[PDB]
């Protein structure tokens, strides 16, 4: 309704191909707090991605962190999807290591 | 500052019959309050109000509704009237700035009747004290007693020389049934007035008694023989 | 001024029936303490996080809050049924109460009060206030809640006494996780730009901690004055990330290295060049399809 | 219930001390207030207690409330025959209007009179306007007799009542009972030195 929401998808540690890592999606800026996030590998939604508490800066905005254990390589995708009140569709945002 | 006053002070009402109340206040308080009082159970909310067009639901919010008006009246309406039920209800006005602030109405009493048939107004008889207790006592106690009415909707009043009385007098707290075994039955009472022998003795001191019957009116309409047994005084008197 | 204390209230309210409150306990960057709208009791994020309370002054503020956030919900549920047109349904209200703790025994105390975003309330000295552009009609709920002169106690008793003394505590017991170092780890990528024949190079820090990190590209002694640092993101084990990037002009990559400076490492400031062997060795292991 | 009043009728002489109780489980306890109902009428304030420890009191009427003991007791001092009434005791769960009042049933108080001169005796009275209807006065009779409704539908029979001659400083029970005179009272266990 109010503010759109801010995906931001990195990785804990420098990534090297069949690894173990994890993977970070930083969700901030929105309003309402009422939000839905899934971290995605190969489009299919990732199981156990474990999520922090629902926080707000003193800027009153929120953010809240996803986060998930993965394995990068070169053919596997890894996406954050997120469903807010103040989005038409979906935002799907795309892990880009090189950036 | 002033008062709650409810209206109707007494309610007839038959089986189904939608009933309403009013209740005014001028203490300038923006909250409201109708209240249900049962025997063995305390006041219990029905509706509430901020003040005109907030109408908030309370617990026994059940087969009924409210309608604030204007700040000044509060308006509780019982949707159906229930086969023989017999209630009280309590209007409260509330500062919204001191919760403990709040004022209350001196209730409207509910009787629910099979048919306004069951009607009757009370008959009135004085009865002049004993010359055996003027003899003993020294004491004249003149008796009252007010029979056949329905409902126990009345306010008996002695009344000496004019002026309403208070000192020597006692009223039944409560009314006798004439046929117990019978529902809406008519109901009986009695009520004492004690003055000392040299007051009663003289012939110019004038002792009425007055009794205040809360029946019926132009709305409560019926098709009846005998006469409507509308809201009226019935008063008896004596002299010695 | 150092350490902040922040207790985080977010309650949401989508009607007449439907409402959820939770928290969270913020002492500087490292949450203390987390409640859940299910759980009825006040869940401990670190093991000082009782601080120096005794189990019975603990269990007595506990009940505290745990009869406020009842008290709480209800009144906001009142408050809209007062407020009829002016105010409705969906409601979200955010509130933030603590101490910004200084040396000796220095502390300024607030409670604020956000409401559907906006700042609009503040719990000033003994009663509450509102603030410079509030909604006009927060008046008559203002004058409603400062008509409670025990709730003005019991708040006056928390932000000016209880919550100094608490923050206090907490800051010698768990000084060992508040005063740790975590040493940066840095790694550098690049992407085109938008410009034709103009790369962006990225240089990644993290899992540093504290928060305060110097990231630069340089040239020599020569600091590239276009290096745009961006804004510190969270880990998940309570460190940081942040990248610092710079544009450039394919050919102008040989000679840049990005310089990184912090606490955890002790005067040995990280030069990462750009074409290292260590650049082509960890570049090898991060190749994919794009 | 979350408040209850202590106990549910009180008996109480003439002149004497009244002590009538509440306990309460409503949380927040805001403040305690006491209401007197005169029979047949609205409630009217006694009261307000808002300290976790307080005392007030409003003439005659004196109150208490431990808090923590979630208690609060009601004193009627020199017991008066006016103070024959149901008293209420309501806890209000706020400080501001948000708030709710949680009411008691309440304690129905009756005041026995201090009857200092007894002279029991049953009188028969002749209506006004005629010879027919008649009725009987039992009075005059002690505090410790009392008044029983025969099983009979001829004959009705009310309970003992108290008048005052307030300019005497004189109080009296009475009974009435109308169609068979010294027979109107025999279901009754009158006293023995009753006049006719
Ligand atoms: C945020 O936290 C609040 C406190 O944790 C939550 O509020 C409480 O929510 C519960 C459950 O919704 C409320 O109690 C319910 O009362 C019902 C009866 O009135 C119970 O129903 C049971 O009986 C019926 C039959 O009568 C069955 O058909 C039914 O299946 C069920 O077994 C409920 O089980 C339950 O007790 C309670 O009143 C609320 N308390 C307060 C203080 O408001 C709130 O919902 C939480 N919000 C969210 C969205 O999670
Ligand atoms: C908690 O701390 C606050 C401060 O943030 C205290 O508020 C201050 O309390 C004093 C009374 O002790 C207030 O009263 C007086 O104000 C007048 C001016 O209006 C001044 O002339 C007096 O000298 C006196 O200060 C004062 O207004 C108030 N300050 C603020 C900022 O509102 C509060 O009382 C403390 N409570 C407890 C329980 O310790
Ligand atoms: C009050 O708001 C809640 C949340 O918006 C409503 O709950 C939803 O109910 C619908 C069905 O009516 C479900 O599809 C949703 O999943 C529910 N949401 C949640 C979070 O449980 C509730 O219906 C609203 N009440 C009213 C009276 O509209």
């Amino acid at each position: 309704i109010q503010k759109t929401p801010q995906i931001q998808v990195y990785s804990r540690h420098p990534p090297e191909n069949g690894k173990p890592n994890i993977l970070n999606c930083y969700v901030t800026q929105f309003h309402p707090p009422h939000i839905e996030i899934q971290m995605l590998k190969n489009g299919k939604k990732i199981p156990k991605v474990e999520m922090s508490d629902m926080s707000f800066s003193k800027d009153w905005s929120f953010y809240i962190l996803a986060h998930t254990e993965f394995t990068p390589t070169e053919t596997d995708t890894y996406a954050c999807r997120v469903k807010h009140a103040s989005m038409a569709e979906p935002k799907t945002v795309y892990w880009d290591r090189d950036m | 500052g002033g008062i709650i006053t409810q209206t109707p002070k007494f309610l007839i009402g038959q089986e189904g019959q939608k009933l309403t109340l009013k209740c005014q206040q001028n203490f300038n308080h923006d909250t409201m309050y109708w209240y249900r009082q049962d025997s063995g159970k305390g006041l219990r909310l029905i509706y509430y109000s901020y003040g005109a067009g907030s109408t908030e639901k309370g617990d026994l919010s059940e087969g009924y509704d409210a309608s604030r008006e204007k700040k000044s009246s509060f308006s509780l309406t019982v949707t159906s009237a229930q086969k023989n039920e017999m209630a009280v209800f309590l209007c409260a006005s509330g500062s919204l700035l001191d919760v403990r602030e709040v004022f209350f109405g001196k209730g409207t009493r509910l009787t629910v009747v099979e048919d306004l048939k069951n009607v009757f107004p009370p008959e009135v008889a004085v009865f002049e004290p004993s010359e055996a207790e003027i003899s003993h006592t020294q004491k004249a106690t003149l008796v009252c007693l007010a029979t056949g009415f329905y409902p126990d909707h009345v306010e008996l009043s002695w009344w000496v020389n004019g002026k309403e009385v208070h000192s020597g007098v006692c009223t039944d707290p409560q009314p006798l049934k004439e046929q117990p075994a019978l529902n809406d039955s008519r109901y009986a009472l009695s009520s004492r007035l004690r003055v000392s022998a040299t007051f009663w003795q003289n012939p110019r001191n004038h002792f009425r008694c007055q009794v205040q019957f809360y029946g019926l009116s132009e709305n409560d309409e019926w098709t009846q023989d005998r006469a409507k047994p509308v809201t009226q005084i019935v008063s008896a008197e004596a002299w010695g | 001024k150092n350490y902040t204390f922040r207790c985080l209230q977010m309650s949401s309210f989508a009607n007449r029936s439907w409402s959820r409150t939770d928290s969270v306990v913020w002492l500087g960057d490292l949450q203390t303490h987390r409640w859940s709208n299910d759980s009825a009791t006040i869940s401990f994020t670190k093991p000082w996080s009782q601080g120096k309370l005794s189990n019975q002054q603990w269990e007595k503020l506990q009940h505290m809050f745990q009869v406020y956030r009842v008290s709480f919900t209800r009144d906001i549920q009142e408050l809209v049924k007062m407020m009829s047109p002016k105010e409705d349904y969906p409601i979200e209200i955010q509130l933030s109460a603590g101490c910004e703790m200084y040396p000796g025994n220095a502390s300024e105390s607030f409670l604020h009060v956000a409401f559907q975003g906006k700042y609009v309330v503040r719990f000033w000295g003994t009663s509450w206030q509102t603030v410079p552009g509030a909604p006009s009609w927060l008046d008559l709920p203002i004058k409603v809640l400062n008509a409670d002169q025990g709730t003005s106690a019991t708040v006056q008793m928390l932000l000016n006494d209880t919550c100094p003394l608490f923050v206090r505590g907490l800051l010698e017991a768990g000084k060992s996780d508040l005063e740790k170092q975590e040493k940066p780890v840095a790694w550098l990528s690049s992407v085109p730009s938008s410009a034709h024949g103009h790369r962006q190079l990225v240089c990644h820090v993290s899992g540093f901690y504290p928060k305060p990190v110097w990231v630069m590209w340089m040239r020599g002694d020569q600091e590239q004055q276009g290096t745009h640092r961006g804004d510190f993101l969270p880990n998940a084990d309570e460190t940081w990330y942040l990248q610092a990037t710079l544009d450039v002009e394919a050919g102008e990559e040989a000679g840049l290295a990005c310089r990184v400076k912090h606490s955890s490492l002790g005067g040995q400031d990280i030069i990462l060049y750009w074409g290292s062997l260590h650049h082509i060795l960890d570049a090898q292991k991060m190749v994919w399809n794009h | 219930t979350q408040v209850e009043q202590s106990p549910q009728s009180l008996v109480v002489r003439q002149g004497e001390n009244s002590v009538l109780q509440c306990n309460y489980s409503v949380t927040p306890d805001n403040h305690l207030r006491w209401f007197k109902q005169d029979t047949g009428k609205g409630l009217v304030s006694l009261t307000v207690l808002v300290d976790q420890k307080d005392k007030t009191s409003n003439g005659r009427y004196s109150a208490t409330l431990d808090k923590d003991a979630k208690h609060s007791t009601l004193h009627i001092t020199a017991t008066l025959l006016d103070d024959t009434a149901t008293y209420i005791c309501v806890v209000g769960d706020r400080g501001s209007a948000l708030g709710r009042l949680h009411f008691g049933a309440g304690t129905q108080l009756i005041v026995i009179p201090d009857i200092q001169n007894p002279d029991p005796a049953v009188y028969q009275l002749r209506d006004s306007k005629s010879s027919d209807k008649s009725v009987c006065l039992f009075t005059d009779f002690d505090s410790q007799t009392n008044v029983s409704q025969s099983k009979d539908s001829d004959v009705y029979i009310t309970d003992k009542c108290v008048l005052d001659m307030r300019s005497m400083d004189f109080k009296s029970n009475s009974a009435v009972a109308w169609s068979a005179c010294a027979n109107a009272f025999n279901n009754s266990i009158i006293p023995e030195d009753t006049f006719f």
